[PDB]
């Protein structure tokens, strides 16, 4: 564990272990993308890849709403019911709390050991929201997003991670890796 | 008595804290997702917190109902004007939320409380420094200060856990601790009554003091682990202790035996659910969890 | 019964408000000195 | 020749769809996503290909089709609808289309389409709804092929029919989408839907998430069975398909109140006294009057209208003693808590869209865009006006017998409104042309026109539903004159056809007047042969209404079942509960100074 | 319902009973 009044590094001083197992690898080193993207199953696997995914991209969510000035800030949203043209910083929020939704939602999702093939459909789905994000960053904000993937190698791993599991194409991919 | 009712399933790492509104039925959970969610009353968000960076560890509301206050990782405090409830969680952002921000001891903010006086607020962390705050004028200790928090019946005296095993008393206009009273302490909370103050235990057992002579009275053991967190009933009937066995039980202030028990919550690593929370208006029970699993009991 | 066991309720009610009010006088009226 | 089913082959449906109007856009549609193909892989077909690479364009095709542009989208869109028709022989087109559609629910193609309808929802001549009708296609196709198979991939089409009627979309079904789209029309607040479509996907949508007639005769079997009474004596769908035109295949059945009838008028006989709707006490009559007795009550039909409206009537009377009941949430009872808030409106639109469709609010703003092409629109327009009317009926059809089989009472507030708008002279109104011709209506270029002819036997079976054990209805049935109406349309040689109309003039035939019957031995010789017999009935010697008391009687049935089964916040206000947690705790000086100097 | 009320009104007169006990110091 990790008890309180443990300022920083103890933390990596000390059920669904898949989700430790993860964790266990990033901690190792923010850099290793294959080791970390060696499975272990496949589908809860994506499951859990896809829920850090979007865990990891909230700090990328921060860094750019520090910065999502309408100076220089595409596609239209989704999250909202009828899907509206909420732009870059607006879009960037509400597909991640749409993520939120999906990979939470209980009729989709009702346990972490075994996700219904009828359900791995919406991770291509997710995955295509995330690639908007990131095509956002790297066009508008190339700076931080370069930055963000210095302190963690983002884009490098979901291209290998989907190249993996082919969830979007590669013509989609316009990032270098 | 309590029976579940919700299950707010939208954090993906563990909820570290939880703190109800006053009157209105919302509940706001911070996670160690970097990201807070405001929830109002199976059920989604209402609003999610985009301001945080590393995991937040410790949480208070402003008891007017209009603004919260966090501390985590990122050694900083960040202070937002919540949206009233109705709002739309897919809406325009609105950069003017994070009012506030709070740059103080260099170490991750473990504790956190907010002051009945509505100008102060009491941020303990790991640097060993706690400080009082206003919303610019900080008052700063220097005694491990795990749990800090304010007493309510006086403001003027506030109480301080340490992973020593005891925890000391202070004052405000004063900076000087009155008396120690006696291992790792995970949570402290204070009776809405002057005297009773109650710690909790790595030894599991929880223990109540004076904050006049800081006497033994009560030491009961509470569970099979490490008590981990403490809740008072707005009125001080009932007590929340939420522990790593993953199971929560509502004690009596009277009757110290296990007047209610509840167990719902996984042990996803060696340590369990978080913090606990009551109401203080429409009587709901909230238990922010390890595996990310607000549970609330009606 | 059950509507007069009601009333009684509201009648506690209010007495514990001002009870609230009487204290939080109190308490202010000591913290002054 | 024909053969009734709950749909036409799959070569026809297909082909009643598309107007013959836009007839080009199928070139469009390849000449769209061959390019974009073209720029995706080269050197390549799509058939020629394998797995992975039709999953890698369609994962493209979901991508593309969220550009906030609306002409790239109906480019996406008119190349997943090229993709979903795939296309050489038919039956490779066939096979090659059911491939397609299987893998576009694969990777998930239906929701993004749906959330796609609902942009489009909230925003004369055809072009002037393209994208939507091109929407549309895709959807119904894809209901289509999924259902034409729901006669590998069994659990793809088992978790999507039974997705599809879940409320996963504004958390209603997606046949409340469709039914709102219906009335916003019918409002003229939204002149541009093209109706052909949506009315054929709402007919699909409901065949598939409900069943049609093959499971709802099986459903009936096990209602049955679970409910205890006895199994039904014919198996109606096959007698119904053994027949001819003009044996005594029905068994004879007797509902209870002719027993209690027969029995009540023996005892004022026989006893000197009536007693009152008893059937048990039968000592002082003759013995061959308790021969009679039990010739009757041995042929009793008890069905599962009865018993729901005594189970009913109980919970009513005894509410909080276990009465409150869970009630299954099969997609029929989900789909009548969706349609309850603005059922009536629902059922005037559709029957104001049916009426507009009779051969003789514009509809056909879908269709419409030298001698032949004022021809060729013509018969189009015919052919648009038919299908629309037949998707129409059978929506209607498919609703009553469900919601009957579900719950009698559903069944009646659905009928109550369908007739408050005046179905019962609409439908007769419809059928006052001459019926031979309008079956026979060869309206469609590459007998028995199979959808003219499904269309009027299903109307006489929504009209027969409408009026049967209801006298004021009966009577009304009588008002408009309809005899000479139904003995006309008895001259098309299909059986069922016959069927129908005679359940109706049996049902009529008592207040027609002795000289009717003395008039009309062919039509009473048919009623003798076809429809099932009744003991103890007299229609073949009859005799001789408070229609709006019956109504006002009915509908305050009605509206106590819906209040008591769909309103459990306001039910029952007299005995509530009080929150005796402590959320009530916190839910003038003087007042304090001397309140605390009390002691 | 009655004996709902019952326990809620106890614990409503400890309440009173421990506040007028903290008043009394
Ligand atoms: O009462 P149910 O169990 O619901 O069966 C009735 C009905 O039975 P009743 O005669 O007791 O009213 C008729 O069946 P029959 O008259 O032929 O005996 C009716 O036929 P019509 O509507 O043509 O009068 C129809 O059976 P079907 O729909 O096959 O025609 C219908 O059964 P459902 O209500 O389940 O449709
Ligand atoms: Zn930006
Ligand atoms: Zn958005």
């Amino acid at each position: 564990r990790n008890r309180p009044g443990t300022k920083a590094q103890d933390f990596y001083n000390w059920t669904l272990a898949v989700q430790q197992y993860i964790q266990q690898n990033i901690r190792a080193d923010c850099s290793n993308i294959d080791k970390i993207l060696e499975p272990p199953d496949e589908g809860v696997w994506k499951y859990e890849h896809l829920r850090q995914f979007c865990l990891e991209l909230n700090g990328l969510a921060v860094k750019l709403q520090s910065e999502c000035h309408p100076d220089t800030c595409i596609f239209l949203c989704a999250a909202h019911k009828t899907p509206k043209e909420c732009p870059a910083i607006d879009y960037t929020r509400h597909t991640l709390d749409g993520a939120a939704c999906l990979l939470n939602s209980n009729k989709y999702f009702p346990s972490r050991v075994s996700i219904k093939e009828s359900s791995v459909a919406k991770l291509g789905s997710v995955c295509r929201r995330i690639y908007r994000i990131f095509s956002h960053a790297y066009f508008h904000h190339r700076q931080i997003f370069d930055e963000y993937e210095n302190e963690t190698f983002l884009c490098h791993r979901f291209t290998k991670f989907v190249m993996k599991y082919n969830l979007m194409s590669k013509d989609n991919l316009i990032v270098p890796i | 008595t309590w029976n579940p009712k919700y299950t707010l399933r939208s954090h993906f790492d563990g909820v570290r804290a939880l703190a109800f509104h006053p009157v209105e039925p919302v509940l706001v959970t911070a996670s160690e997702d970097h990201t807070l969610k405001l929830w109002n009353l199976d059920v989604e968000p209402i609003y999610t917190f985009r301001a945080h960076i590393g995991p937040v560890l410790s949480l208070a509301i402003s008891s007017n109902g209009e603004q919260c206050f966090s501390g985590g990782i990122d050694a900083t405090i960040q202070w937002w004007n919540m949206p009233s409830p109705s709002v739309d969680p897919y809406d325009t952002y609105e950069p003017n939320v994070l009012a506030g921000t709070l740059v103080g001891h260099t170490d991750a903010v473990w504790g956190l409380a907010y002051s009945g006086i509505k100008n102060q607020l009491l941020s303990c962390s790991a640097d060993g420094t706690v400080r009082l705050w206003n919303p610019p004028c900080i008052c700063t200790y220097n005694g491990i200060p795990t749990s800090v928090d304010f007493i309510g019946c006086d403001p003027a005296h506030m109480v301080t856990s340490f992973n020593t095993g005891s925890a000391v008393i202070y004052d405000l206009e004063t900076s000087q601790s009155l008396v120690i009273l006696s291992n790792h302490i995970n949570r402290v909370v204070s009776h809405p009554t002057l005297p009773v103050t109650i710690t909790a235990h790595e030894d599991r057992h929880i223990k109540f003091f004076d904050n006049k002579t800081g006497k033994m009275i009560h030491s009961m053991v509470a569970h099979l682990d490490a008590v981990t967190s403490l809740a008072v009933d707005p009125n001080g009937i009932y007590l929340m202790s939420g522990s790593h066995d993953c199971s929560i039980r509502l004690w009596n202030l009277d009757s110290k035996t296990c007047v209610q028990e509840i167990t719902a919550h996984r042990k996803k690593l060696d340590e369990s659910i978080y913090d606990v929370a009551f109401h203080s208006s429409k009587a709901y029970i909230a238990s922010a969890g390890a595996d990310a699993l607000a549970k609330v009991f009606v | 019964e059950r509507k007069g066991q009601e009333n009684l309720k509201k009648d506690l009610v209010r007495r514990i408000k001002m009870l609230e009010y009487a204290l939080k006088q109190e308490r202010a009226k000591y913290h002054k000195l | 020749e024909f053969e009734y089913a709950d749909t036409d082959k799959w070569a026809a449906e297909l082909s009643e769809l598309y107007s013959y109007t836009e007839g080009p856009e199928f070139l469009m549609n390849r000449k769209c996503f061959e390019e974009d193909f073209r720029i995706h892989v080269t050197d390549k077909k799509w058939t020629e290909l394998d797995t992975n690479q039709h999953r890698t364009h369609a994962m493209r095709l979901l991508d593309g089709l969220e550009v906030t542009a609306r002409e790239k989208r109906l480019k996406v869109a008119r190349a997943i609808l090229y993709v979903a028709q795939g296309t050489s022989s038919e039956a490779e087109v066939q096979s090659w289309m059911r491939y397609n559609i299987f893998l576009l629910l694969e990777v998930g193609t239906f929701n993004a389409l749906v959330e796609l309808l609902n942009m489009e929802i909230d925003n004369i001549s055809l072009a002037d709804s393209t994208d939507l009708r091109v929407l549309l296609n895709i959807m119904y196709l894809i209901v289509e092929t999924v259902h034409q198979e729901c006669e590998e991939w069994r659990t793809m089409r088992q978790t999507f029919r039974a997705e599809l009627g879940s409320p996963l979309y504004n958390n209603e079904p997606f046949a409340i989408m469709l039914f709102g789209m219906v009335t916003k029309f019918c409002s003229g607040h939204a002149p541009h839907f093209p109706m052909k479509k949506v009315l054929l996907l709402l007919w699909k949508t409901v065949l598939c998430t409900l069943g049609g007639f093959e499971e709802l005769q099986s459903m009936k079997a096990e209602k049955r069975s679970i409910l205890g009474l006895p199994p039904l004596p014919e198996d109606s769908i096959k007698v119904i398909r053994n027949m001819r035109a003009a044996g005594l295949p029905w068994a004879p059945k007797v509902r209870e109140k002719d027993i209690e009838m027969f029995l009540e008028s023996s005892r004022s006989k026989f006893i000197g006294y009536t007693l009152g709707s008893d059937t048990n006490t039968v000592v002082g009559l003759p013995r061959p009057i308790h021969e009679s007795i039990k010739t009757l009550k041995q042929h009793k039909y008890t069905s599962i209208a009865e018993v729901q409206a005594q189970m009913e009537e109980e919970y009513l009377r005894s509410p909080l003693s276990g009465g409150e009941e869970e009630v299954e949430q099969v997609p029929a009872e989900t789909l009548y808590q969706g349609l309850l808030p603005s059922l009536p409106q629902y059922m005037i639109a559709l029957l104001k869209i049916l009426l507009a469709a009779a051969p003789t609010i514009n509809i056909l703003a879908d269709v419409l865009p030298t001698v032949l092409q004022s021809m060729k629109l013509g018969v189009d327009v015919n052919r648009h006006k038919e299908v629309i009317v037949k998707a129409i009926s059978a929506v209607l059809l498919l609703l009553l017998k469900h919601f009957k089989l579900n719950h009698v009472y559903q069944f009646e507030y659905m009928a109550q409104h369908l007739v408050f708008a005046n179905c019962i002279p609409l439908i007769l109104k419809f059928f006052n042309q001459n019926i031979m011709s309008y079956i026979t209506a060869k309206n469609s270029i590459s007998q028995f026109c199979w959808r003219n002819l499904f269309s009027c036997i299903n109307l006489l079976r929504i009209l027969n539903k409408l009026t049967k054990w209801k006298h004021s209805r009966t009577m009304m049935l009588v008002v408009f004159k309809s005899a000479p109406i139904l003995k006309r349309a008895l001259k098309v040689k299909q059986a069922m056809m016959q069927l129908y109309v005679l359940k109706l003039l049996k049902v009529q035939t008592k207040y027609l007047g002795r000289q009717w019957r003395k008039s009309n031995m062919k039509t009473m010789s048919a009623i003798y042969q076809k429809v099932r017999h009744r003991l103890n009935d007299d229609w073949a010697y009859g005799n001789d209404w408070d229609f709006q008391a019956e109504e006002c009687a009915l509908r305050a049935n009605i509206e106590r079942f819906n209040a008591r089964r769909y309103d459990r916040a306001h039910s029952n206000p007299d005995f509530l509960p009080v929150d005796n947690c402590l959320q009530s705790v916190l839910g003038f000086q003087m007042n304090y100074d001397l309140w605390l100097e009390r002691e």
